[PDB]
């Protein structure tokens, strides 16, 4: 007996998330309403016409069993109902995986073809057939309550005009969290990456959190707010775990701004 | 002119000489004499050179006019590793 | 000094610097500085040039960057405390 | 201006006051110009006495549009009325670059005859301003040999002529200058690429990659938790060390290694020894000579083909390859023949040399010449006469094709006979109708295969959506193999036509996906070849993932083609991710000799020339098509339509056709005396700069390197400083730099 | 502006065409992890669902009478049960060892396939799959340090033949130390970029766990 050899390189899912999928039409330039943009749009249109005619013909002389709605119905029949929710423990092969159900019992099952195999990573929530436990899908994990806790859903109403006297501070923070997003061409032409991190320090009530609110008002990036004392957890390793998950959520919603307010409170308070 | 041929010859870049160099010789001579004088005229060892005239390999036995050589003809020098007889005897 | 000059060359490679930037002088101006401080000096020189709406960073910009990073930020430097640990 | 204004807004401005147009507004005159074009389309011949004021309106509108940086809007006006000719009259020195750039960007989509019309108009604008390098590029896009000669001899600047000679040598176009022309010697040497080997070796020494690489360093078997194996390893050794002149495995005593291969493997392995000596004719033949005297039938002909591989891409004034290969094209042994014609074709690709073609042509008609030999002869004679529409080659290929029996045409080597024919008329367009009429008399299903092949080769790199529609109609009707052979050619033809411009290629990627999804095996056995052709040396992740999804395909031919396409797509890119995928496939396909051989081939291609070579047929900012590179890629890919019998069979030497497509992804800056000149440059992904006015950046995500740097696909390079002025705007290949008078003022 | 009306007309036509194409082909769902229909091998999926039976993961505990022709294997099926089973006819007796994970059927629980050892998913994700974008050319002033690091962590892997011949056992551990910002993690990223073997990044704070002995378990599984 020989162990199976996967054909996919690595064990992690595809990094790209939430793309245009099959609607990734080529970027036509220039955006100006000129005849060259017109010609590029016509070329895309002719390729779409050819594609449409070809697909219509193929589906026309395809068998009654092999039709888009018929194949979708067959996929539903293959999945069956209900579809159990298990945990992807290991990817043994391209079409074989060890998955653990909610009762803690593991099974060496087969991954069916219609499963999005690039969405499979260890620990991901998978959907399995009720009877044979074969992997029939991958469950799009719902937003964590902690993800909701960090993310600032509505931008604060405090703007830069509501801040008085912090002209230099506003300029310095804009050069690091606002200008790199609105005008990246400055940094690209200068050959430097923007200033990596920014810490606002000063006596209480001076306007550090007010400036952070003003940044959150006029930012196109996801804003995550965390108080330093929130990083102190009740269990060992839960603090590092929370920090790791906070920056994982920051990476998920890129571009993003992570505001670790009152950071010193992690150490000054016991 | 007067039965003397202007043969422009090409030298390998290893011998860092003027690649656009000229040889002058009779045509009654044969490929053996031409090869020997080509080796002498630019400081080369005769045993390890192949000669290319008129986009054809220089047959050594046949004389130049019966070879097909003419005036202002291009020549090419090939450095050889292992002699023809020694390469043939090698295996 | 040689290592700091090398780091300055590494981080200012893609910079739109002037023609006569004395990177050896800049390396001499920050005796005990980590490579991160040198990268920040390059970035802050670029930021000084950008703030003045200039596409090329002069030597004066690098001098102000050294003053801001090596000197002004020296209160927060992790270096003096951490070389006792190493 | 407010309502439709059909034949109205023009009319009152035409009959009313005829004062300066811009006095009535920019928007009003824009609407007036649009209406002018609309009614110009309506007007017939009998209304030629109706355009008297219209010419005045356009002659006043064009300078007005150029005054307010609305040059692109001006361009549409003369484009619609098909009267771009007077544009060159009103071009100023502040806008020639923008108008020429826009017109050139438009040419990829307008069909004939507006194709050549726009091309010649932009060429005239460039010529008026003495922008000789871009004028030469534009003429090369027009394949107008007379115009190439006129542009080359019109310029009085010797340095500009040297840069133009470098461009011509890269493109594979050669000129026979007159001895009266000053600096004839060096110009001819530049155009003949005799110094290409020395420049490449100097680069490699500078880029400290001169050390030879054993195929073990590519396989990396120590990280992994036969005759075919040896032949694959020889191919990897040839590909990785291509054009380097040194190898630890064949440049040493390679007799043990060379005899480690068996049967036709010895054919390729010895021929592989010519790959390391690519472009190094003088030194390469010095190593071929030792194996030229081998008694074994395969070794001598392998060295014969290695001769042509060595001479490929470089034009030697005293033809060595012809001399060494002429005496073996009618040899009694078919293997000595096979090596000789293929080497001669590789050595003189894109030359249209009448002497070589006359020496080679009777070989196809020889009785002793097998079908393999006839196909090889067709491939060669096509490669010499690629895009030339040679009458002799066409006539003899037609004679050979119709002389063969119907059962003889069942052999897949006959598939090479139209290809060379197709190579003869590569990119010519509508010059195949006589050829198609001649092919109509050929029996079927070979007639459909031949017709598809020649038609595609004629419309290669044109983007003609009509021909793509015809090819998709051919692909539509599937047959429950023997009758469906030409479907794979049509699938390859979609790529061969759509490769011209980026939008068409990205659009055709979806069509290739649909062909892989709905198509039959023979239909889907060619989609990987189409993906490789349309994205060669361009390892974009979409095509790589698509090919990976089918690497372990149920159909063995689909698997082989997908693996080879993965290799070709990242060929010469040295892609780390693709190398990891290929290693994983080698582990997965360990017990499958054919799939493992394909994986080794892909690994060898991925590190072609140690990452310093490219197989992409497009240079000069992906606007100039290299006909020799297209011919080599076409040879290999069409031979891959029968990978079971040709590649995996006894005819793997056809892979050396890729030698015709090997060029260095180069940026070497030379002084005015042709010595190397290191300069700081910025290399970054190319950015389209059509439309947006002012000075837009043409590169994004760039880095600063010294000039001896390798440019990836789609990566432009701009001089970082202004100390030097480039002779040509395109910073690819060999570029000459001149000291800027403004710098250090 | 003269082309604007035609621009919008052709753009709307293109959007309608794209929607129409997606109607016949697919691209939908994506919340239940459905692959695009171009990859649906439904007949093979049905054949797999019928022929390929599910296998419960158990752990072999003891082999009784391994010498004779009737060896019985005590398996511990996770949270399910414990059984005394026998190997299937398609598994060699020497392919199953005590203490290794196996996969058995649901009817007679006969051992059907030996399985890889269980590894924590958090440990599995610790291995680097995307190499960093830092080379040794991005580290300045550390010539001797980089050379010493490479001749321990890179050279023995690249060219082991230079070490076995002289009976040489290369060092198997390197500690990079220095003040913050000096380039320790930069050099580690350079190593991970240049390396070809499996590279695993472990942060010390990741080895701190809530429960007793869990960190040692993660180290053992690593
Ligand atoms: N410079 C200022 N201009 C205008 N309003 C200000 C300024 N500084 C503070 N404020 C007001 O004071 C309020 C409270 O200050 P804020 O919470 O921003 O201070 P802080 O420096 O972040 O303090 P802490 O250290 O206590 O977190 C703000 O919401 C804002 O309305
Ligand atoms: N020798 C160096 N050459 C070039 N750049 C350097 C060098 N040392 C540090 N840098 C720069 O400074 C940054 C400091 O980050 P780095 O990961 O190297 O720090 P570190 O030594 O691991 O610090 P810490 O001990 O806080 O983890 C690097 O990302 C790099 O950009
Ligand atoms: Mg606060
Ligand atoms: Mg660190």
């Amino acid at each position: 007996y020989e162990p199976p050899v996967p054909t996919r390189v690595g064990k992690k899912k595809k990094k790209t998330k939430g793309p245009d999928a099959a609607s990734k039409l080529p970027l036509v330039t220039p955006h100006t309403q000129c005849r060259l943009k017109l010609l590029k749009l016509e070329r895309i249109k002719d390729y779409l016409l050819m594609e449409e005619e070809f697909i219509r013909n193929q589906e026309q002389m395809k068998p009654l069993e092999e039709k888009q709605e018929e194949e979708r119905s067959k996929v539903d029949d293959l999945r069956g109902t209900p579809m159990s929710v298990g945990t992807l423990e290991e990817i043994i092969d391209d079409n074989h995986a060890i998955v653990s159900t909610s009762v803690g019992s593991e099974h060496y099952v087969s991954i069916l073809s219609f499963v999005d195999k690039d969405l499979l990573e260890p620990g991901c929530s998978v959907l399995l057939n009720h009877k044979v436990h074969a992997v029939i899908g991958v469950l799009m994990d719902d937003t964590d309550p902690l993800v909701t806790v960090m993310k600032v859903e509505k931008a604060p109403q405090e703007t830069y005009a509501d801040i008085g006297g912090l002209d230099n501070q506003i300029q310095e923070i804009k050069e690091s969290v606002e200008l790199p997003l609105t005008h990246p061409e400055y940094y690209e032409e200068m050959g430097i990456k923007p200033p990596k991190g920014v810490i606002l320090y000063g006596p209480p009530g001076t306007g550090k959190t007010l400036l952070a609110k003003a940044v959150a008002n006029q930012t196109s990036a996801t804003f995550l707010r965390v108080v330093g004392s929130e990083l102190i957890q009740k269990y060992l390793g839960d603090g590092p775990k929370l920090v790791r998950e906070l920056f994982r959520v920051a990476e998920e919603h890129a571009p993003s701004i992570v505001f670790i307010d009152e950071i010193d409170a992690i150490g000054t308070k016991r | 002119t007067t039965g003397i041929a202007t043969i422009e010859v090409f030298l390998p870049p290893r011998l860092k000489k003027d690649r656009k160099n000229l040889l002058e010789t009779r045509l009654h001579i044969t490929g053996r004499e031409l090869r020997s004088k080509i080796a002498e005229t630019f400081g080369l060892q005769e045993n390890y050179i192949k000669i290319v005239i008129n986009k054809k390999q220089l047959q050594l036995g046949k004389t130049l006019e019966e070879q097909g050589v003419a005036h202002n003809v291009k020549a090419m020098v090939l450095e050889l590793k292992q002699s023809e007889e020694d390469a043939r005897k090698n295996f | 000094l040689e290592g700091r000059t090398h780091i300055f060359k590494i981080h200012a490679r893609s910079m739109s610097v002037e023609r006569d930037i004395r990177f050896e002088l800049l390396a001499r101006l920050c005796p005990n500085s980590t490579g991160a401080e040198i990268r920040s000096v390059c970035t802050e020189a670029g930021m000084f040039a950008i703030r003045a709406r200039r596409k090329i960073a002069t030597e004066k910009d690098f001098l102000e960057a050294v003053n801001k990073v090596i000197k002004s930020y020296a209160k927060f430097s992790a270096t003096p405390r951490y070389m006792t640990y190493n | 201006m407010t309502m439709s204004g059909e034949r109205e807004c023009l009319k009152y401005r035409l009959v009313g006051s005829q004062e300066e147009l811009a006095s009535w507004g920019h928007e009003y005159v824009r609407h007036l110009a649009g209406e002018v074009a609309k009614e110009w389309q309506e007007l017939d011949d009998a209304e030629k006495v109706q355009r008297e004021p219209l010419l005045t309106l356009v002659k006043e509108i064009v300078p007005y549009n150029m005054a307010h940086n609305a040059e692109h809007e001006a361009c549409d006006l003369l484009m619609e009325i098909e009267q771009v000719d007077m544009l060159e009259k009103d071009i100023d020195e502040n806008a020639y670059a923008k108008v020429c750039l826009y017109l050139t960007s438009c040419v990829n989509y307008v069909p004939e005859p507006e194709n050549s019309a726009l091309l010649r108009c932009a060429l005239g604008v460039f010529r008026k301003f003495s922008r000789f390098p871009e004028a030469l590029r534009l003429a090369l896009m027009l394949n107008d040999m007379e115009l190439v000669e006129d542009i080359f001899t019109s310029c009085k600047d010797v340095v500009v002529q040297k840069q133009m000679a470098f461009m011509l040598g890269r493109h594979g176009v050669f000129l026979e200058l007159s001895e009266d022309v000053e600096e004839y010697e060096d110009l001819t040497e530049i155009m003949s690429n005799v110094q290409l080997n020395s420049n490449f070796l100097a680069l490699a020494r500078e880029l400290d990659i001169m050390e030879p690489k054993v195929p073990d360093d590519i396989y990396k078997t120590h990280l992994e938790n036969s005759a075919r194996m040896n032949l694959a390893s020889s191919f990897v050794n040839g590909f990785v060390n291509a054009a380097f002149g040194q190898d630890k495995l064949l440049t040493d005593d390679g007799n043990k290694w060379l005899y480690k291969n068996k049967d036709h493997g010895m054919l390729s392995a010895a021929a592989s020894l010519g790959m390391i000596l690519l472009w190094d004719v003088d030194g390469g033949l010095t190593q071929i000579d030792k194996y030229l005297y081998s008694s074994e039938d395969y070794i001598k002909s392998g060295a014969l083909l290695a001769c042509g591989i060595v001479n490929s891409g470089v034009r030697n004034e005293c033809d060595p390859a012809l001399a060494l290969l002429s005496d073996y094209v009618l040899h009694n042994s078919n293997t000595m023949r096979l090596g000789s014609i293929f080497g001669l074709g590789l050595a003189y690709a894109g030359s249209n040399r009448e002497d070589v073609l006359t020496l080679l042509l009777p070989v196809m008609g020889d009785s002793k010449s097998s079908m393999e030999v006839a196909g090889v002869t067709a491939l060669a004679c096509g490669m010499i006469a690629v895009g030339s529409c040679n009458g002799d080659v066409t006539s003899t290929i037609l004679q050979t094709i119709m002389e063969k029996s119907e059962t003889e045409l069942k052999d897949t080597y006959a598939r090479w006979l139209p290809l060379g024919l197709g190579l003869n008329h590569l990119g010519k367009g509508e010059a195949i109708e006589a050829i198609l009429a001649a092919l109509e008399v050929v029996s079927e299903p070979f007639r459909s295969f031949a017709n598809t092949l020649v038609d595609v080769c004629a419309y290669a790199g044109s983007g003609n959506v009509l021909k793509v529609q015809q090819l998709l109609h051919i692909c539509s009707e599937h047959f429950d193999a023997d009758m469906g052979a030409h479907q794979g050619v049509a699938v390859l033809g979609i790529a061969l036509i759509a490769m011209g411009e980026e939008i068409g290629a990205e659009m055709a990627l979806r069509t290739f996906g649909h062909l892989l999804r709905y198509g039959e095996p023979t239909l889907r056995r060619a989609v990987p070849l189409a993906l490789a052709l349309i994205s060669v040396s361009n390892p974009r992740l979409n095509i790589l993932d698509t090919l990976s999804k089918f690497s372990h395909d149920a159909d063995p031919e689909v698997s082989y083609n997908s693996i080879f396409a993965m290799g070709m797509v990242g060929s010469g890119t040295n892609n780390a991710r693709l190398a990891a995928m290929l290693r994983q496939l080698a582990q997965y396909h360990a017990k499958d000799p054919n799939n493992l051989f394909m994986v080794r081939l892909a690994q060898g291609l991925t590190h072609l020339g140690k990452g310093t070579l490219t197989l992409c047929p497009y240079h000069s900012d992906r606007q100039l098509m290299s006909q020799v590179a297209v011919a080599g890629l076409l040879t290999v890919l069409v031979s891959f339509l029968d990978v079971r019998n040709i590649i995996l069979g006894k005819s793997h030497y056809v892979l050396y056709g890729l030698v015709a497509a090997m060029q260095p992804r180069m940026l070497v800056t030379f002084d005015e005396e042709l010595r190397p000149l290191p300069v700081s440059v910025r290399v970054g992904q190319a950015v389209d700069v059509v439309g947006q006015a002012g000075k837009p950046k043409t590169i994004t995500g760039f880095q600063t390197h010294t000039t001896p740097v390798l440019l990836a696909h789609g990566e432009r390079a701009e001089l970082a400083t202004e100390e030097f002025l480039p002779v040509t705007p395109i910073l690819e290949g060999f570029v000459i730099l001149r000291k800027n008078p403004n710098y250090d003022l | 502006s003269t082309y604007s009306r035609q621009i919008k007309q052709v753009e709307d036509d293109i959007q309608q065409l794209l929607k129409k194409i997606n109607e016949l082909t697919g691209i939908k769902e994506s919340d239940t992890g459905l692959a695009p229909p171009a990859l649906w091998d439904l007949a093979a999926d049905k054949q797999t669902l019928q022929s390929e039976q599910p296998l419960q993961v158990a752990r072999c505990t003891k082999i009784i009478n391994a010498d004779s022709e009737d060896p019985k294997y005590i398996i511990n099926v996770k949270q399910f049960a414990k059984f005394v089973v026998d190997l299937s006819d398609q598994v060699a007796p020497t392919d199953i060892e005590e203490g290794m994970r196996v996969g058995v059927d649901r009817n007679k629980y006969q051992i059907h396939i030996p399985l890889p050892p269980k590894i924590d998913p958090t440990v599995t994700m610790m291995q680097v799959e995307e190499k960093p974008d830092v080379t040794y050319s991005d580290v300045g002033g550390c010539k001797e340090q980089i050379e010493k690091l490479r001749e321990v962590v890179e050279t023995p892997l690249l060219h082991p033949e230079r070490f076995v011949n002289l009976g040489i056992e290369p060092p198997k551990g390197v500690l990079l130390f220095g003040p913050p910002g000096t380039g320790k993690t930069l050099c580690a990223r350079a190593v991970a970029n240049r390396t070809d073997a499996c590279f695993i990044r472990v942060i010390g704070s990741e080895l701190v766990q809530k429960y007793v002995g869990e960190g040692a378990r993660m180290v053992r599984e690593l």
